[PDB]
């Protein structure tokens, strides 16, 4: 996992060649371990994470700025990479081609309160199958 | 008294002066008006407690009428202007005679204090009690009229 | 529990201090309110149990 | 005059035996007698029943006949058994009411001036309703209408006489019309509520339907005056809701979290107690 | 020091002064309920008893 | 938990165990400092009289404590700074890159941004020190590490902030204990059934 | 006619109704309130006003159509939501 | 249908409940009360209230017809209401007293164990007064030093009154006993200042004449409950009496009371004093 | 209806009233009356069998010597 | 109670004793009092047994109309007295919290039923039971269902 630190390090970061090296170090127990494409993916997708958690951060960041620092260095590539983490989903950035608008959050509707208990009252189903279980458990001889 | 006291009317002074004011000037006899609003000094002292009095009797009516009045009506219809207007209201808020929250940069303002949800929903309740004793109420009383009605 | 509360509707029970067993099933005792209260005894408990 | 009425739980019964017991060789369908009680507060209640042999004629509806001499006997035993109890009303079974109400309220008025008819339907369940209450209004059908004789309903109420719950409570002892089993018996409570608006709200629906015909009388005078408040009292704007999204939606999501959940826990906690208990038996017995 | 109820919106260059409704605390009441009725429970009963 | 059982001034010798009651009290500063940031802490440790003395004995200690209660950054600052290099000649350096400075000023700046909801960048910055630039890197760091509940226009240069209310705030605990309670109660559940 | 449906009483919409100026809107609300025509919140930004009534009259019972149609719309909503839970609640009342 | 008739049998009742204290839990299922007009007898204890506030000599309530255990009433000063919770009320302070000391400093040796130091009461090895009896006449006030203290270390202070005590409650006096003794444990830091001892309560020269056999029982309960206390707790216990002659020797023997101290006249100087302080 | 003292008020549903003669019960309150008209050391009057507050009454001393 | 009894004369103890005839139902729940068997009626000859005449025209006619709650079904009483009500139950099962968190460091090993029996406490996992619990969640959703079901009807 030291390695693997630098690698979750270099993912917040941004930057590429640090964990390259380190992976051409060792980088051979992730091809025995099967994840090395994936590895390579992370090591280019390591902008999209970066671009998840700054978006996260700011509120209306200009794409030179993204661009500045997760190491684009192109306007028109900070617009292409906001697009794609829109058309992901991901995150809620968009895209006003005149100066890179995103819109904010905003307080709390009908819904936003009802989504935990609608996710989260299994718990009675949790309850039945553990009884049932029980049922199923309680032998007395 | 009969057009000034209730009614909630738009006690407009300038309008008032001739409307009601012919006491200044000749009446029957006159003479307790000339004392009061007649006077040079104490006279114009007591015009401008007339001119402040229907200014916050003014302001009294339109909050339990109107919700959010625009300010620029509030001050023509207190015959004076924006920041002598907001001043009266701040006398009256400091009072506590009126619930009055006013947004100074948009200059809007608002008479109903935010609605708990707790008794905003036992209100609903209440409404709600109310159409269901309606429904029993209609229900007998239109049962009953048919049963006379189809008495033939 | 309920028949337990309609046996405490009589009061349920009544303490009282023993003194005198008699050897015909009898027992002196003293309640509070009032004093002895000469009685048989229980079958549960024999003479020789008080 | 009286403001309102409450009927107690102890009256209904007597007058649906007396009717059984006086209808076996008198088939009028028309039993008529009177009910006493208290007014206090305006607030009338009844506590004893007393029926008579009635004969009615359709020839005017002015054939009859009582025992007078034997009601007032029977209204003075009562006074003297209880002093507290006096005449409040004369009922007539029969629902459809007839046209010598008046005269036998005319005549019985004497024992009471604010005099009250009380329907009992016997036979009749139709949804809960036990009896009935009128008042006699003469006084001017309305600001611009003809004479009528206008007999409306007093608000009734049934009441809660003391002592009788357990009474009730043994002679049913198998149905239990308590909130016994909490959730399915409110579900029960939902039902029949529903039920019951459903019922009146269609019978209100062909009351409109049938004054739109016109082939009876129309009552607008109160109908529109009591149903358009009804109908235009704002109960359908949502944007409160929008204001109260959080209209208990915080008390849901905690009683997910902390009655379920807890459910739940308490539940695992059994088993596993069970399970260890188990185990340990089936290792532990040889 | 919580004296007062507002925000000091300086873009604007204005303080929003807003009601805050304090009957709210059952929120609170309920995260401390969670707290030292789940902590204090699952893990030492089920750290006990690993086995079963 | 070191403040709450660490106020306690009853020291088993005058100056002895921590080299001082003088070194003791700068340990208390630095804990309480750590603990929390202005609230009754006038009536938990400003109302001390033995800590009002040890503060008129060390002055520069008084001064980034005096600093911090009336909330001025342009003193505050500096002293942190000198508070840090203090601790650094200390064995008790644990906090190395995470508790010195960084968390103090979460705090600071969680203080300073609530109870306002759009202050400037460029202002913000010199009623906090110097350097604009500095400032904004700073909140751009902390709003990544998680804390300082607030947005950055950088287009308009603008700390938008997002203060949950009570309900909201409030709100959000309970879904992350339920989070952590329903992977609590989903390895119970595997601890069953097997 | 509009059980709140239509309860946004914009100024256009009353000089629709009433072929009134914009100044007199003011004291015909004013008047309505006191005779007990609308109850409601008057307001100036946006001129709404909420819409109770507390003095029915005469409804044209030759128009008595359009509240039966409302009254049977209730009733059949009503039924559908019953019919609704009953359908989501047969697995207890089944 | 197992469900709705567990949720139906719980119904209990339970409204119109009556006062009659419990004794003590001998067992499960079995129990022993004594109702207010006595009577003491046997009952049967239900599952419903137990332990949690089934203390031993606490007022408890019963059934109106079927004085079975039902509820037990928590609060106990409010019983008898001789006074109640003096504490969290600065009435007078400290040394805003005029009579300076008298002497003061067996009072504030009688608050150190309010004032914390039970635990230095262990390991040097002392032990602590327990039963400070001030036998002055109204001089010095006799209760300036118990308004004071309960507020200089907040502590609970009750008035008691023996002058009241001493009635037909001569029977409940017991029980009132054990009530404000345990609202006494129920706060360590307490107080209990009694008052008018002398002509009333416990003479020991003139003859039991009727109901003074009834204040010696009271007496004797009163002392029972101070030897059961046995310093469990950090709660004090002050009388203050103007003569302590024909007060009882089981409360004069030390090991029960042992502080006398004596609280004399104004003491020219102090009167001065006294008469600064406060004018 | 028998005389009795609020000896507590113990809540707005159920009361202690003590008889001037022993015993003391945990009753409830007459409808009409309200908390603030019954108050705690003040006279009162319960049912004679249902045992529940029926009326509140005003109270008398007299020293009835030399006056 | 409505006991019945007959008084007897001195013929009917010198015969056979106890009048009650060779039947085997008046021995059914047939426990006379203390009282009344130290006395000599319902000692005497029999204690009668009691029935209800529940006739239908009758028992119908009083389940269906007297024990009425028809439309009363459909109260919503969202927070009338319910916030405040939350807040206590939310105080109610913190006591309930410690409860269980004494419970569970009681928890001895020593067959935990041996522990529990003599240091009973009426707990949350013991007598302040799920039912408990159970009415408060039943009272939250029969809450929320009736102001759901009005706001779909709210149409
Ligand atoms: N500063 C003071 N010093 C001494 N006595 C005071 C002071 N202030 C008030 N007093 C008096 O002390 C009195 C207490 O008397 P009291 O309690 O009746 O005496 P005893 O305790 O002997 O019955 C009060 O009546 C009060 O007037």
């Amino acid at each position: 996992l030291m390695p693997y630190f630098l690698l979750t390090q270099a993912v917040r970061t941004g930057n590429l060649a640090k964990f390259n090296q380190v992976l051409d170090q060792f980088g051979e127990k992730f091809q025995a371990d099967g994840t090395y494409t994936l590895i390579i993916r992370l090591r280019h997708n390591v902008i999209k994470t970066g671009v998840r958690m700054i978006s996260l951060s700011y509120s209306r960041i200009s794409l030179a700025d993204i661009a500045q620092k997760l190491q684009l260095d192109s306007p028109e590539d900070a617009e292409f990479i906001v697009a794609k983490a829109i058309r992901d989903g991901v995150i809620e950035a968009s895209i006003n081609h005149e100066k890179g608008y995103v819109q904010s959050k905003e307080m709390i509707d009908i819904y936003s309160t009802r989504e935990p208990q609608l996710a989260f009252h299994q718990r009675i189903s949790f309850c039945l199958d553990i009884h049932n279980m029980s049922v199923k458990a309680m032998r007395f001889p | 008294l009969l057009k000034l006291f209730t009614t909630m009317e738009l006690m407009r002074w300038s309008t008032l002066v001739e409307d009601y004011g012919m006491e200044l000037r000749k009446g029957s006899l006159e003479s307790p008006a000339t004392d009061v609003f007649g006077s040079t000094e104490e006279g114009e002292k007591r015009w401008k407690d007339l001119k402040n009095r229907v200014v916050e009797h003014n302001i009294r009516i339109m909050a339990k009428y109107y919700t959010r009045i625009t300010m620029k009506r509030m001050a023509q219809l207190l015959d004076l202007s924006v920041d002598e207007s907001e001043a009266f209201l701040s006398n009256l808020v400091v009072n506590k005679t009126i619930f009055a929250k006013v947004d100074r940069l948009a200059g809007i303002i608002n008479f109903q204090r935010p609605k708990d949800p707790n008794n905003l929903l036992n209100d609903w309740s209440q409404k709600l009690n109310s159409l269901m004793s309606l429904v029993n109420k209609t229900t007998h009383l239109i049962a009953k009229e048919e049963m006379i009605h189809n008495l033939q | 529990l309920r028949e337990e509360l309609q046996l405490l509707q009589e009061q349920g029970s009544y303490v009282g201090e023993v003194v005198r067993a008699m050897d015909k099933k009898k027992v002196l005792v003293k309640v509070h309110p009032e004093g002895k209260f000469v009685v048989d005894v229980d079958k549960n408990i024999d003479i020789n149990d008080v | 005059a009286v403001q309102k009425v409450v009927v107690h739980p102890l009256v209904l019964l007597s007058v649906v035996d007396h009717f059984n017991r006086i209808g076996k060789v008198g088939n009028q369908k028309r039993v008529v007698g009177v009910l006493l009680g208290s007014w206090q507060k305006k607030v009338l209640d009844v506590s004893n029943s007393f029926a008579v042999p009635f004969d009615e004629d359709d020839k005017d509806d002015s054939v009859w006949f009582l025992d007078h001499d034997y009601l007032e006997n029977m209204y003075g035993m009562f006074k003297k058994v209880n002093a507290r109890e006096r005449i409040v009303g004369w009922y007539h079974t029969g629902p459809k009411l007839h046209k010598n109400d008046i005269a036998i309220n005319e005549l019985m008025k004497r024992y009471c001036p604010n005099s009250v008819l009380v329907i009992i339907d016997v036979k009749p369940k139709d949804l809960g309703l036990p009896t009935e209450a009128y008042i006699s209004v003469e006084e001017v059908h309305d600001d611009g209408t003809p004479t009528s004789k206008t007999f409306e309903h007093v608000t009734s109420e049934i009441g809660a006489e003391e002592a009788e719950e357990v009474g009730v409570e043994h002679l049913l002892r198998d149905i239990k019309d308590t909130t016994v089993g909490t959730l399915s018996q409110r579900i029960t409570n939902q039902v029949h509520g529903l039920k019951g608006l459903n019922s009146k709200l269609l019978d209100i629906r062909s009351y409109l339907e049938k004054v739109a015909t016109g082939k009876l009388p129309i009552n607008h005078q109160i109908i529109y005056q009591l149903q358009d408040v009804f109908n235009l009292l704002p109960d359908v704007s949502l944007q409160e809701f929008v204001k109260a999204f959080y209209l208990k939606t915080n008390d849901q999501m905690v009683v997910v979290y902390l009655a379920s959940l807890i459910r739940s826990v308490v539940a695992l906690h059994n088993l596993i107690n069970n399970k260890i208990a188990n185990r340990d038996a089936e290792k532990k017995e040889g | 020091d919580k004296k007062f109820h507002g925000i000091l919106d300086q873009g604007e260059g204005v303080l929003i002064i807003f009601d805050e409704p304090p009957v709210d605390k059952t929120y609170e009441a309920a995260l401390e309920t969670i707290q030292n009725m789940s902590k204090v429970v699952d893990s030492l009963y089920n750290k006990a008893k690993k086995l079963t | 938990q070191a403040a709450e059982l660490f106020l306690d001034t009853v020291s088993t010798f005058t100056s002895y165990e921590l080299m001082d009651y003088k070194t003791f009290v700068t340990y208390t500063v630095y804990v309480s400092m750590i603990a929390l940031e202005r609230p009754d802490l006038r009536e938990k440790v400003i109302k001390g009289a033995e800590i009002l003395e040890v503060l008129h004995s060390l002055p520069a200690v008084r001064q980034y404590l005096f600093s911090l209660y009336e909330c001025r950054y342009s003193v505050f600052f500096q002293s942190l700074a000198v508070v840090e290099q203090e601790m650094k000649k200390d064995w008790l350096f644990a906090p190395h890159y995470r508790y010195y400075v960084r968390e103090m000023r979460i705090h600071a700046y969680s203080q300073l941004l609530e109870s306002y909801r759009s202050l400037t960048l460029g202002y913000m910055a010199e009623a906090f020190g110097v350097g604009v630039e500095f400032i904004d890197q700073e909140l751009s760091r902390f709003i990544a590490a998680g804390r300082l509940h607030c947005k950055i226009d950088k287009v308009n240069e603008i700390v938008e902030t997002n203060r949950p209310d009570s309900k909201n705030w409030q709100y959000q605990e309970t879904i992350k204990k339920g989070d952590l309670l329903l992977n609590r109660v989903q390895k119970l559940s595997r601890v069953i059934n097997m | 006619t509009r059980p709140a449906n239509h309860r946004q009483l914009t100024f256009e919409e009353i000089a629709k109704s009433a072929k009134i100026t914009v100044n007199e809107v003011e004291l015909l609300v004013m008047k309505a309130l006191s005779v007990g025509l609308v109850k409601g919140s008057i307001d100036e930004v946006d001129k709404r006003v909420h819409m109770t009534w507390v003095q029915p009259r005469v409804l044209d019972l030759q128009q008595i159509k359009g509240m039966k149609d409302r009254l049977e719309f209730w009733c059949t909503d009503v039924k559908s939501m019953e019919m609704l839970v009953e359908h989501q609640a047969h697995d207890i009342l089944t | 249908e197992f469900l709705h008739a567990q949720e139906e049998v719980k119904r209990i009742q339970s409204i119109p409940l009556v006062i009659g204290q419990f004794l003590e839990a001998v067992d499960q299922n079995t129990a022993i009360v004594g109702s207010t007009t006595g009577s003491n007898y046997y009952v049967r204890i239900l599952s419903t209230i137990d332990r949690e506030l089934l203390k031993p000599n606490a007022s408890v309530a019963l059934h109106k017809h079927s004085n079975a255990l039902v509820d037990v009433l928590p609060p106990e000063a409010d019983s008898s209401i001789m006074m109640l919770t003096s504490d969290q009320k600065p009435d007078v302070m400290y040394a805003d007293i005029g009579g300076m000391d008298i002497q003061k400093q067996e009072v504030r040796e009688a608050v150190e164990l309010p004032l914390t130091h039970f635990e230095l009461y262990k390991q040097i090895g002392i032990d602590p007064p327990r039963g400070v009896l001030m036998y002055g006449p109204p001089g010095c006030g006799k209760t300036m030093l118990a308004k004071a203290v309960a507020h200089h270390t907040t502590a609970a202070f009750i008035r008691v009154v023996g002058s009241e005590f001493v009635q037909k409650y001569l029977g409940e006096g017991p029980r009132m006993v054990r009530d404000v003794f345990r609202l006494a444990k129920e706060n360590a830091p307490a107080i209990i200042f009694i008052d008018e001892i002398d002509a009333i309560a416990t003479k020991r020269f003139d003859a039991q004449t009727g109901a003074d056999r009834e204040v010696q029982r009271i007496l004797l309960e009163l002392l029972n409950q101070m030897d059961g206390f046995d310093q469990n707790v950090n709660v004090k216990v002050i009388m203050a009496t103007n003569r302590a002659d024909t007060l009882d020797p089981a409360l004069l023997r030390p090991g029960r009371l042992d502080r006398k101290i004596e609280f004399p006249l104004p003491d020219r100087r102090q009167k001065r004093l006294i008469f600064s302080t406060i004018t | 209806q028998i005389v009795g003292e609020v000896l507590k008020q113990l809540t707005e549903e159920k009361f202690i009233v003590k008889a001037t003669n022993g015993p003391r019960y945990v009753v409830g309150c007459r409808r009409q009356l309200d908390k603030s008209k019954l108050k705690p050391g003040t006279r009162v009057a319960l049912d004679m069998t249902t045992l529940t507050i029926m009326r509140y009454l005003p109270r008398e001393v007299d020293p009835l010597v030399y006056n | 109670v409505i006991d019945a009894f007959r008084l007897i004369n001195a013929n009917m103890m010198v015969l056979g004793h106890e009048p009650r005839q060779t039947t085997s139902n008046l021995g059914h729940l047939n426990k006379p009092s203390i009282q009344a068997l130290i006395h000599g009626l319902n000692r005497h000859y029999y204690s009668i047994t009691i029935n209800y005449r529940k006739n239908e025209l009758e028992q119908k006619m009083l389940l269906n109309l007297h024990k009425k709650s028809w439309m009363e079904g459909l109260t919503l009483q969202d927070y009338s007295e319910h916030c405040k009500h939350n807040e206590s139950v939310v105080k109610e099962m913190l006591e309930l919290a410690k409860n269980y968190n004494k419970a569970v460091e009681e928890e001895d090993k020593m067959t935990p039923e041996q522990l529990a029996i003599k240091n009973v406490g009426k707990q949350d996992p013991k007598r302040h039971l799920e039912e408990h619990v159970d009415v408060l969640m039943t009272s939250n959703i029969v809450q929320c269902l009736a102001a759901m079901l009005d706001t779909v009807v709210f149409k």
